RNA sequence: AUUGAAAUC
RNA sequence: UAGUA
RNA sequence: GAGGCAGCAGUUAGGAAUCUUCCGCAAUGGGCGCAAGCCUGACGGAGCGACGCCGCUUGGAGGAAGAAGCCCUUCGGGGUGUAAACUCCUGAACCCGGGACGAAACCCCCGACGAGGGGACUGACGGUACCGGGGUAAUAGCGCCGGCCAACUCCGUGCCAGCAGCCGCGGUAAUACGGAGGGCGCGAGCGUUACCCGGAUUCACUGGGCGUAAAGGGCGUGUAGGCGGCCUGGGGCGUCCCAUGUGAAAGA
């Protein structure tokens, strides 16, 4: 049926970015929109925007890459190196402010859903809340 | 505080008494997943007032019997023959689990 | 109890002159002058590329053999320094350097750590008046490590206190020469000693 | 110039018509101990040309090691084949705590404070190669600022 | 396995078993000798290797090995056993301890004197 | 009956007591209801005796007989001294 | 005796 | 036939 | 008929193995007594075990281009080795002298049977600790040296005798066996056997896998169970946050 929408998305982005595509549709939800803002705000993507495709709501996603590169294999470095579900339908992961992960001594995100709303780790830490630990990007 | 549990009546086939199934969910001590677990409690019903499919609160009490230690505090909602049915199959399932 | 046996003999084997025999291991021989090589039938034989273990070992032997202390005692001191706040190798050199039997020798009341030990056991040395006969005693900073008034007379105390009339003393120490007493001002920094031993190989020796 | 250490030398063997026929494999690292190391695995009829050959290759094969006071920016894991290396930053006083192979690469890069585990197949060649990829792949606040900027 | 599976079945603990029933753990056990055969080994080896069968205070009857140069053991000898495989002798999982009971030390033994059980000598000593 | 009294801590030839309240029937070094001081009979320290005296008064107030030597020490820090 | 042996004289 | 590259 | 040490000692038996039929109620605690006191193998001590942890001794400084002996030797030499000898120095042990804290209460006297003041009795450890005086060069062993793992040579022995944690050493030139010399490691210890966690991400939550390496059920149907698309609203069980209670002492 489509068991995890959030993961599907996290993956559509993993997959597209690895053949250096410019854009990617994902079928649209509010919670999906949210994660994308944090993604955009921390400059892992250029951004997103709604659309309609065959009568139906998608969110186009504008990926972003490094500069073309030197020697044999000139493929760019990649702005999103690592994106990964953590809470999952078959095993939900919840953490309190005291146990929030510090992805990659600082250089990394951990998107994280709380009662104050969807938030990065430092956001959440400073707001002092924890929650369902959605995923991590670096 | 005297514990208050809420469940469903799954038997009133006993005089002044009801079997009340009570579920409960939690993180698993090692493996994360939220699991469910459930328990019948025999709760006292002096006015044989509650019946099949009532969802009821349940309270810690001074012992009424061997294994009655709770009293039906109040009705939460009537109906719920689904939950009762859900139970009752799981019970009749055990019939072709033997040798 | 402690080593006891042939010595300027690892003023050999460890490859570098250890100061162990004091006035002679200074004057055409810590035999290292006459024989700069390992002891025994195979001493001057073609050297063998040695293991990253053999290397690490030797180094800790070296350090331990300088101060004359045992492996049991040494190993503990080290353990104590890992659990202690701060960069660990230095600290250990610190604690190692704060042992009476060695401060006494750093002040030149004796010419040898071996000799300086015997002065501590045998009574002749004090810590702020009170007499102290444990070579292992942790001199802290502000202490006064004196000679025994009843021991000043001794030929050996005099002869040795005498050669210190001119001589200079460690930056973390001082020395009133005619009052036959000195002072542990602070614990030394790695920089302050010039020890023939890379300390980080010691840490590494005890990480397996 | 650099300082150059030999990790490993091995003798291999092809089989030929009556008799076996040896050959020698050499793993060498070179470093200035200030965030430039290189690895070379060179092979030949006799050991010294293997070693010498290794040396040459190792200098053709150098890396950006972004030190941060005797340690590294962050943690990496790398799987190279069924060889996994895990690398962790440590405070001063810690040391280089690894097995021969990554120690000698890390020491000569100019690291003094790191935590590691050799995981999976511990084959030295493949472990060595993994450590390098691991190094080759570290970043710093500067680089990720730059990347995420646009 | 899926987490649900792990929640249903768990992982199973690994329990490896004793390489040596000298029963009750016991670091040693008392024997009375029974037979003092001589055994030929295996694999790529040959030599006549000294052995005893031993009735144990465990109720066990087992083949143990007499180490050292020569020995003084026979049908009623009475030995201590420490366990220690041989390797060349399949089914030989224990050793006789030289120097306790009617097992002799080892005469004229100068090097590994502590094993083999032989007191310090008095030559130029 | 509940007691204020001395429990032996320290080591051998190093007595050190803790002035404790406890049920009389408990062993000496067993579970006490409340610490209320300590005491070093060799006075090897400048501070060889100490007593939380507001607390001592509390228990006395709810009936707790002290050992005889518990009460000596209690006195030294004037538990019973008035006005 | 033959190769270190087993076999064999 | 056994040990042995 | 009598009896019941899984109280303290101690005897026996099983067992690889586990102590004195000890001193004292002086201290703390307990019971009865108004008190003096009586009882307490609780306890406080001593005795035996290197059984564990910590401290310390068996010397210190001089001392040959280097004794003797013993080991190597391409017969020149090399090693043990500043090690001994021997020169001065200090003075563990041992002898003499003095000598504790642990104990101030209860009790008695003043006061009032209170508060406060005064006073006396009491030490099993013990003539011990500690202080002063005198004063003798005065114990070293165990494991290891093929690789992993730190340390090599000569004899002996010939798939024998034997070693061996694992790979494996021994068939007349053995750094792997046995002895020598020498060397390495620990040192009043050093080895061995057993058992536990480790390394073992080798039950993998952190942290594993299944085409051919161990591993996809012979296929469906579907019961329970696990899991569940987009939007809005109510509840607040899961989840998060703040206060507060609990979390004994010992341990870390
Ligand atoms: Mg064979
Ligand atoms: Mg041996
Ligand atoms: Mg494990
Ligand atoms: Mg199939
Ligand atoms: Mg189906």
């Amino acid at each position: 049926m489509l068991t995890d929408p959030i993961a599907d998305m996290l993956t559509r982005i993993r997959n597209a970015t690895r053949v250096y595509k410019e854009s990617t549709d994902v079928p649209a939800s509010r919670f999906k929109e949210e994660i994308l803002r944090i993604l955009a705000r921390e400059g892992f993507i250029k951004g997103y925007e709604r659309v309609d495709v065959d009568g139906k709501p998608y969110l186009r996603v504008y990926l972003k890459y490094g500069p073309r590169r030197q020697g044999p294999d000139p493929r760019p470095e990649q702005v999103i190196h690592h994106i990964r579900r953590i809470s999952k339908p078959g095993r939900r992961v919840y953490v309190g402010v005291k146990e929030i992960p510090r992805v990659r001594r600082g250089l990394g995100i951990a998107i994280l859903s709380t009662s104050k709303g969807v938030l990065t780790d430092r956001e959440a830490r400073k707001l002092g809340v924890g929650g369902e630990l959605i995923c991590e990007v670096w | 505080p005297k514990k208050v549990l809420t469940g469903v009546v799954v038997s009133d086939k006993m005089q002044k008494t009801v079997t009340v199934l009570v579920e409960r969910q939690f993180p698993h001590p090692l493996y994360g997943k939220v699991i469910k677990r459930s328990k019948k409690y025999l709760a006292h019903d002096p006015e044989e007032k509650y019946k099949l499919g009532d969802v009821v609160e349940i309270i810690e009490s001074r012992p009424i019997s061997k294994r009655k230690r709770f009293r039906v505090l109040r009705l939460v909602e009537s109906g719920r023959m689904d939950l009762v049915e859900k139970y009752l199959i799981r019970r009749q399932n055990y019939e072709s689990l033997s040798k | 109890g402690r080593y006891i046996g042939p010595v300027c003999r690892l003023c050999r084997r460890e490859g570098v002159k250890l100061y162990l025999k004091g006035e002679r291991c200074y004057s055409p021989k810590c035999a290292m002058e006459r024989r700069p090589y390992p002891p025994g039938q195979h001493g001057q034989k073609r050297a063998r590329r040695p293991s990253d273990y053999a290397v690490r070992l030797r180094e800790k032997q070296k350090l331990r053999r300088i101060y004359g202390i045992s492996e049991r005692q040494f190993r503990n001191l080290f353990e104590e320094a890992s659990k202690k706040k701060g960069v660990t190798g230095s600290v250990f050199l610190g604690l190692l350097e704060s042992r009476l039997d060695n401060v006494v020798y750093r002040l030149g009341f004796a010419v040898s750590r071996r000799q300086a030990r015997q002065l501590v056991r045998h009574g002749h040395i004090t810590v702020n008046g009170r007499r102290v006969d444990l070579p292992s005693y942790r001199v802290r900073p502000g202490d006064e490590i004196a000679v025994a008034e009843k021991s000043r007379n001794l030929e050996l105390i005099r002869q040795n206190l005498e050669a210190m009339k001119g001589r200079k003393v460690g930056p973390w120490l001082s020395l009133d020469v005619e009052g036959m007493k000195g002072k542990f001002l602070r614990l030394p920094d790695r920089e302050d000693l010039a020890l023939p031993v890379n300390e980080q190989l010691v840490i590494e020796f005890y990480s397996r | 110039d650099f300082e150059e250490k030999m990790i490993l030398i091995r003798r291999t063997a092809r089989m030929q018509a009556g008799g076996r026929r040896f050959r020698f494999g050499a793993l060498v690292v070179v470093g200035d101990r200030q965030g430039r190391v290189g690895l070379g695995f060179g092979k030949a009829p006799e050991v010294p040309l293997a070693v010498q050959k290794a040396g040459y290759y190792a200098r053709r094969n150098m890396v950006e090691v972004p030190l941060q006071n005797g340690t590294i920016p962050h943690e990496i894991e790398v799987e190279f084949g069924a060889s996994k290396i895990v690398l962790k930053p440590a405070a001063p006083g810690t040391g280089v705590i690894a097995g021969a192979v990554p120690r000698a690469i890390l020491e000569l890069a100019g690291v003094t404070d790191i935590l590691t585990k050799e995981l999976g197949s511990r084959n030295p060649i493949n472990i060595a190669y993994a450590t390098m990829e691991a190094l080759r792949q570290l970043r710093t606040k500067a680089d990720v600022e730059r990347l995420r900027k646009g | 396995p899926t987490i649900n599976q792990l929640v249903r079945k768990g992982r199973e603990k690994v329990r490896k078993k004793s390489k040596v029933p000298a029963l009750k753990g016991a670091p040693f056990r008392r024997g009375v000798c029974t037979v003092v055969r001589t055994v030929t080994p295996k694999k790529p080896n040959s030599a006549l290797r000294k052995v005893a069968k031993v009735r144990l205070t465990s109720g066990y009857e087992v083949t143990a090995y007499i180490p050292g140069e020569g020995h003084n053991l026979q049908e009623h000898s009475v030995v201590l056993i420490r366990g220690g495989r041989v390797k060349d002798l399949p089914g030989v999982r224990y050793h006789i301890v030289r120097g306790v009971y009617d097992a002799a030390g080892v005469k004229d033994r100068k090097k590994s004197r502590s094993k083999y059980g032989t007191k310090k000598p008095k030559e130029a000593a | 009956m509940v007691k204020i009294r001395l429990a032996r801590f320290g080591s051998k030839h190093n007595p050190h007591y803790r002035i404790v309240v406890t049920d009389a029937r408990r062993k000496r070094d067993g579970k006490y209801i409340e610490k209320i001081g300590y005491y070093d009979p060799r006075k090897t320290t400048p501070d060889w005796l100490k007593v939380d005296v507001e607390r001592a008064r509390y228990w006395l107030s709810v009936g707790a007989q002290p050992t005889d030597t518990a009460r000596r020490l209690l006195r030294q820090a004037g538990v019973f001294r008035q006005e």
